[PDB]
């Protein structure tokens, strides 16, 4: 009908996708056993997008769990939701790429791309009409960030109409756990800009800033910043999975989203973020959500969008409201904030409405912008890989893997032609 | 699932395997039998009777040293056959070791591992250990790893060793042995960790409160130290870090493997009561010059990397924070081409205490491996020393008469030279 | 090693087992620990050396062994697993 | 009325075809005193097809066990369903082949097939309308790849319009407990060329294969294989025996993948398939058998129809469902794959279903496929014979035994021949 | 049903039949009386009294080393008549063992033979014992087993026997006896497992811990694989191995009947008690050339042919399993017209174990039977020994004064050179 089939890649993306699985089960009322226990008809009216059918009524993910360490796994199974997941599901290697995009992508990846690829055949054969796949995974390993981008690239061309998205996870300059970090970038974003029907870019720091000021967290764990993305990913999809007043769904966001096929790096927004002092009650307005959704400090990307032009803004909330307040806090802060926004695209917003709220909340709204912010991460990533690269720097363990050196070449020369046309598109003028 | 096995070179070897087996042993709950009263898999094998034979072979050549343990509390524990002996010793010869000596026993060291190998699914790294003053531990310890190169081609190897001390020395000859050596651990070798027994010294008196410290109290912290590599593969942690992913973020160019590792905290039990500690202050005193167990001064040169794992009750957030506060100090350095310098590993089992020991227990601990330039100076006394030695033929007649050709002598110190050159140009 | 079958488990030797007349009976001062130790252990005639950490029964030490709690395939493809859902107490 | 003699040649063929009338018996409800305690009328109303009637309800096996060696005979007997066969019916020799096709077949073989084919003739004269025959055998021994081919030679003389059924088992180029093997398969499958409507070629190795893959055995025994096999060759009579939503039988689908008489060489499947732990989930559905229908790991063959073109397929079916998917999995499965079938055979399937479904299960069935790459089997065995035959090789056992030299060459060349028109009929 | 006799030759043949007839009947449970207090008919065989006799002939021309066992603890389990002495023994001589002093009692020990093959039905094979040193063991050896193969034209006639070591030896006069008994082990014998004394002294004092050996730990060992051969025949198997169909797969051409014996695991308890004994690992033991049974390097010739006799608890996966990693090693070699060389064969019960006895039980076990071409070398070693005797014509006179031509020592002689071109054939791949 609209199905939607997730893959896992790398350790970041493998916890992603468990609490992903984890928060939609609450939503859905799955039971870890996998059956259902809730009360509405709209609970279990269209799980199927997400879930396939067993006997004596069992619900089990359309997910494909991916690593070339099968450490992560064991702790996979050790987790809560752990046994809902289907046994022949997870695929694995027996060597890791030590976090070289090359060993990823080349030496290790075209040993397990075929059972990814035919277990991957098997849960889209399985669905009548496919929309689109969900990739979750990091751009600073070397799993995810490695044998994924095969994946891509293997799956665009078998299903070139069905919808790509990928969840991705950019690494930061002023915190980053890995040295080679600019090298896996520089080798994926090549394959990303050329193969992806949209990608949004999740910030680690930015969640930590989020939960450092405004939710005020002493003790950030990994599930916090990852309950934030599994929150986002839900946001994104409650539209295609609950009827709404305006309903849509991922490609509608997608063709009404992107001006360019070049430009497909999105920064999500997600609105009731309570801290303590917030968390008296949701009495709250369309206002209060968008004045809190345009905060650039609620946001979870690596980019001020104030530094740069709005290209496009989409919106979508959760929960029963009215659309007329929804539509003129939209053009409030269309006519307020001018010069943010482009000029040549009258409306810059897109708005959706799911009447369904999210469980253990009554309100919350989320939101995917194209603005010209995002050129100033790829700039700074290629600031720092030229210092790497300059003087041939950690580059024996890639050209050991038996690859030449004009990649990284036409790499970077396809990151210096992107923020070139993505500046000309800013300085747009006249008419 | 992850293996490592353990290749314990000479009497040093022996020793420390003594104080880290042990201390492995404590750590998963193995009786001195060596039954359970699967974590121990990375270093236990199991048996039929449900025994666990730690995966370790103990060779030397000169058998007392052995013979101890086969005696020691441990006896049923380990393999007979694994404990590998010899008649005669090269007593600080290279030459003897690596061309007289050895190689009656070269076969017998790759049959144990035979049986290992075989024992093991996915092996993940290669564990020696070994010293550049002793000629068994030098010229025997070179050969295994020339041959080990070309049997596992693809395998990782790392190389801890004792680097011999600036100004203390237990042997005059050392530094012909430690000028031969150093061509195996530049070609043979992924990893190398050079520590000398001397900054040991200072950091157990000037720390530990210790005056009168064995060669137990040394080996301890070495444990420790290996202990606290290993700990992402024994156990669950937030960030688990193999030796792959180290090794990747370590060596920017594959003559440059050298790096120096730093512990902390390492304070008594006395010491410890009056004073709390976090993140923020285990961390400074890792980057301090008087806490380094080599004894050259990073401030004198240029970090390049650092890989940091920590240990115990940590939280990201103040991981972090310590980075911010490292990262904003004149006096802590850094190469231009490396905008970032860091690998952070998390792990959630804290470093366990040995019964009899020094270490107070912490519930928090960090691990630090600095690559830096610094390390370069300390071959540079080396030369020195070595090129004094030469100039007017000393104890060259030892090494002749064993049959190895005096024009080796000459290359191995132009190696360690253009070792020396190629630190220069990363400092640039 | 101790509970491994019923028969004790083989042991170091003792000095009542040394008796008369086997090589490793000599004079002097006599300790069970010299005996015991391999290093001066002395040797016998067509006989193992005896063992100087306690070995466990001899009726059962064992490579390895496995039955293996598959459920044979009989069973596994005869009564092939219908879902089965736990009638769950009142709450 | 529609009688088959199961025909029992060698220890690989005594032992399958003893887990066979254990499996039999359990489906239709005989206990091993031989009585009927089953319950349904259904369950006891074509049991004259595999049994003849005995006193107080019994029903001896139409079976005749033929072994040179007279050791297989006590184990069979001694077994759990032992008694239940007829003793008048083994017939066992004294001294065995040992591996040796030329002493089975011409050597001791003629004086044992008389009394083979008289017991073989009493019973195929005790039931008046016989389908034919049905033979268990391996083609790496001396007896099943020995005397069978001679009594398939006499047999088919003897009653030609008969359908004769060989459940062959094939040696295997990767695991192999034979050295003469290629030796005694060159010259029993040219037998099978001239004298066959059917064979199937079922290898130890995809055996051993499932067992480790699909039902994640740890210690799956040769019991276990022949269980398998009672659960395949009993389904291609379970539309014989039962009656069907669409009833078949053996001549109804030997008419139909014979396409010219050389070639009836096809790989057999087995539909519910899994390990314990694949039985919490799924769903009990046809297209899950249809998934397991068509399935990679699924058939018995040592060779793979990726490399070739598939001729036909049948499917018969085992269970009560619902018509009309059976058809359309059937349907896409052309069409998708198009390619890995011939062109000029429109409608290459051909399915058949069974209203009772197997003891025990609710859903199964069995494949039977024609496809191009059973060829990949028969150029190993060339490759494998051409070279022990090229230096005369183990030669002179067969020499000894009185036969002359261009057997081997005739055998070889029908073979080539074989594989010939089978490559030709691929590229049409 | 599967009968095997036992016709052990000289005073190593009795010392082993000693080993070997104790170990079989603890192997059962027959008491020293030869009561049971039918898997015993392969070796015993019923009488009136409900009393199991071996099918055994122990013959010596020495009376002492049979009189011995008639002193034994067995002396009323045996048949005094299948126990035959002589007066006087051919004292290391090929030529009286052969021509002057075998001929007095051929026809009593032939009429033994005889008798206990008319006991039974259907017989397999025969096992003979003896070795190439002593004159008994050879020349006496030689003719009984010619004239054993008209008397039995079809039935099987295996031959253990043993080897002079490459280094130790016990007499001098060794070799001229050693190249005067092997053409008879050519055109009449079906296999040969010529095995030197010296091999098991090397595997007793490193796996068994004994440095003090002797014979009775050495016979041991030969009785158990003995044990192993015939296991298939005493007792049920998954794969259940006869001596034909083993036979074929070890013999390409009717010259080459020399396979190689290999037992495993053979470890004392010292060491098996903190050691996994696995099926991968003790196949890998039986590959070990310092545990080949013959004192040659593995590596210098190729394998035509392996046969494996697993027994105990075994599974036929970890044996396929086994044998896949065996086939994926380079340095380990075969001929190019050999493909598959191997014969599984599987067992269900464990070997025994011999109170008093060396070996530690396992619940597994394993016999390698290995014809490859390195075995030739040690005949070229016998070969170089015997020609710089026989130049200067030493030792000479003894076999000439028994009434022996000289010129057979010159024949003998180069049938061993055809035989070890022979092997040579097989070792060119085209
Ligand atoms: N840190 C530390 N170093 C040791 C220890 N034991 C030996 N060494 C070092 O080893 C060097 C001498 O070699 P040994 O380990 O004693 O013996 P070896 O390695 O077999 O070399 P040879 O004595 O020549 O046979 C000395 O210079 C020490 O620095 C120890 O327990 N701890
Ligand atoms: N392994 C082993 N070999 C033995 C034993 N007894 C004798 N031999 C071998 O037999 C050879 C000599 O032949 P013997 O068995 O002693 O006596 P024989 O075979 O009757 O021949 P004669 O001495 O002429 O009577 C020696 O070289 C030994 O190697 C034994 O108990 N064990
Ligand atoms: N946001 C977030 N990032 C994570 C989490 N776990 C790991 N990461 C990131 O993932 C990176 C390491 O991923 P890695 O294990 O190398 O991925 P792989 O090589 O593809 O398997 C680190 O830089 C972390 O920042 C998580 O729970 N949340
Ligand atoms: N699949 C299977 N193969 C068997 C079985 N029993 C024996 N075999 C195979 O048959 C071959 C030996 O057959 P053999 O006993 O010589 O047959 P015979 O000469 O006709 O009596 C071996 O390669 C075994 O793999 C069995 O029960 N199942
Ligand atoms: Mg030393
Ligand atoms: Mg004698």
């Amino acid at each position: 009908m609209r199905e939607i089939v997730h893959l896992q890649a790398g350790q970041c993306g493998n916890q992603i996708g468990a609490k992903f699985w984890e928060v939609i089960s609450d939503e859905h009322g799955i039971d870890p056993t996998g059956t259902y226990h809730g009360d509405s008809d709209l609970q279990l009216e269209r799980i199927n997008v997400y879930y396939n059918e067993a006997t004596g009524g069992k619900y089990v993910p359309r997910a494909v769990l991916v690593d070339l360490e099968p450490g992560t796994m064991d702790s996979v199974r050790s987790g809560p939701f752990g046994q809902i997941f289907r046994p022949d599901n997870f695929v694995f290697g027996q060597s890791g790429a030590g976090n070289n995009w090359a060993k990823g992508h080349y030496t290790e990846g075209a040993e397990l791309v075929d059972s990814v690829l035919d277990v991957v055949r098997k849960e889209a054969e399985s669905c009548d009409c496919l929309q689109g796949f969900q990739l979750t995974h990091s751009l600073g390993g070397g799993t995810g960030s490695g044998m994924g981008t095969l994946l891509i690239s293997k799956i665009r061309e078998e299903y070139p109409d069905r919808i790509m998205n990928t969840f991705s996870v950019v690494p930061s300059p002023k915190v980053s756990d890995t040295v080679v970090e600019p090298y896996n970038a520089t080798l994926s974003v090549h394959q990303l800009v050329e193969n992806t029907d949209e990608t949004y870019c999740i910030d680690n720091e930015a969640l930590y800033d989020i939960c450092f000021r405004t939710l005020k967290l002493t003790t950030p764990t990994y599930g916090d910043l990852n309950h934030l993305v599994s929150a986002t990913m839900s946001g994104v999809t409650t539209c295609l999975r609950f009827p709404g007043q305006l309903n849509a769904d991922l490609r509608k966001l997608a063709v009404n989203m992107v001006p360019f096929p070049r430009l497909h790096f999105f920064m999500p927004g997600f609105a009731p973020l309570t801290s303590r002092g917030s968390q008296q009650y949701r009495a709250l307005t369309v206002p209060e959500l968008t004045q809190q959704m345009f905060d650039a400090k609620n946001m979870m990307a690596a980019c001020d969008p104030r530094h740069g032009r709005y290209l496009t803004v989409a919106a979508v909330f959760r929960g029963r409201m009215s659309m007329k307040e929804v539509d003129e806090q939209m053009l409030n802060v269309q006519n307020k904030n001018s010069s943010y926004f482009v000029e040549w695209i009258p409306n810059n917003v897109k708005t959706a409405v799911c009447d369904i709220p999210p469980r253990g909340l009554k309100m919350s709204a989320t939101f995917i912008g194209n603005s010209t912010a995002i050129q100033e991460l790829f700039k700074r990533i290629s600031e720092q890989f030229t210092a790497m690269f300059r003087r041939k720097a950690f580059l024996h363990w890639y050209t050991g893997e038996g690859m030449d050196e004009m990649e990284f070449t036409e790499a970077e020369s396809n990151m210096n032609d992107l923020v070139s046309e993505y500046q000309q598109y800013q300085d747009a003028t006249a008419e | 699932m992850r293996e490592c096995i353990s290749i314990h070179v000479g009497q040093a070897g022996v020793q420390i395997g003594n104080a880290c087996w042990e201390l492995y042993c404590l750590e998963h709950g193995i009786q001195p039998d060596g039954q359970m009263p699967d974590s121990f898999n990375t270093f236990f094998s199991e048996t039929g009777a449900g025994k666990h034979v730690p995966r370790a072979v103990f060779v030397d050549l000169e058998p007392t040293v052995v013979d101890e343990v086969r005696t020691g509390t441990y006896r049923q524990l380990f393999h007979p056959e694994q404990l590998i002996t010899g008649k005669e010793d090269a007593a600080n010869n290279y030459a003897r070791g690596h061309y007289t000596i050895g190689k009656e026993i070269v076969d017998l060291v790759l049959d144990r591992i035979r049986k290992l190998a075989d024992l093991c699914t996915g092996l993940q790294g290669f564990l020696i250990f070994h010293s550049f003053g002793g000629g068994t531990g030098s010229g025997f310890a070179s050969l295994l790893m020339e041959r080990l190169s070309v049997d596992y081609g693809k395998k990782s190897k790392l190389e801890f060793a004792i680097y011999p001390a600036p100004q203390v020395s237990t042997a005059v000859v050392e530094p012909y042995n430690s000028i031969l050596t150093t061509h195996t651990t530049l070609e043979h070798s992924d990893c190398a960790f050079m520590v000398d027994n001397e900054a040991i010294y200072d950091i157990c008196r000037r720390n530990l409160d210790i005056e009168r410290p064995t060669y137990t109290n040394l080996n301890r912290l070495i444990g420790q130290i290996v202990s606290s590599i290993t700990a992402s593969l024994r156990f669950d942690g937030a960030l688990n870090v193999d030796l792959t992913e180290f090794q990747t973020n370590l060596v920017p160019y594959p003559r440059i493997h050298f790096p120096l590792a730093t512990y902390a905290p390492v304070i008594s039990a006395e010491k410890a009561y009056h004073e709390q500690l976090s993140v923020a202050e285990i961390t400074n005193a890792c980057f301090e010059p008087a806490n380094q167990m080599v004894k050259c001064d990073p401030r004198h040169g240029k970090y390049m990397a650092c890989c940091m794992l920590y240990r115990g009750d940590v939280v990201p957030k103040d991981v972090n924070a310590a980075i911010a506060t490292i990262k904003t100090k004149r006096t802590i350095q850094f190469v231009d081409w490396c905008p970032t310098g860091f690998k952070v590993g998390i792990n959630y089992q804290p470093p366990t205490v040995v019964p009899g020991g020094d270490l107070a227990k912490v519930q928090r601990a960090v691990c630090m491996l600095s690559n830096t330039t610094a390390i370069a100076e300390a071959w540079a006394r080396l030369d020195h020393k070595f090129d004094l030695m030469y100039a007017k033929r000393a104890f060259v007649h030892w090494y002749v008469g064993e049959g190895m050709e005096e024009g080796e002598f000459s290359e191995a110190r132009e190696d360690l030279a253009a070792l020396e050159k190629d630190y220069e140009e990363v400092g640039v | 090693t101790v509970s491994q079958i019923c028969p004790p488990p083989r042991r170091p030797l003792t000095v009542v087992d040394i008796r008369t007349g086997m090589e490793n009976e000599r004079l002097g001062v006599v300790r069970d620990s010299m005996f015991q130790n391999p290093l001066i252990v002395k040797a016998e005639l067509g006989k193992p050396r005896e063992r100087s950490c306690s070995l466990p029964g001899i009726n059962f030490n064992y490579g390895l062994y496995i039955r293996g709690l598959d459920g044979g395939v009989p069973e596994a493809i005869g009564h092939w697993n219908v879902f089965k859902q736990q009638p769950t107490c009142p709450h």
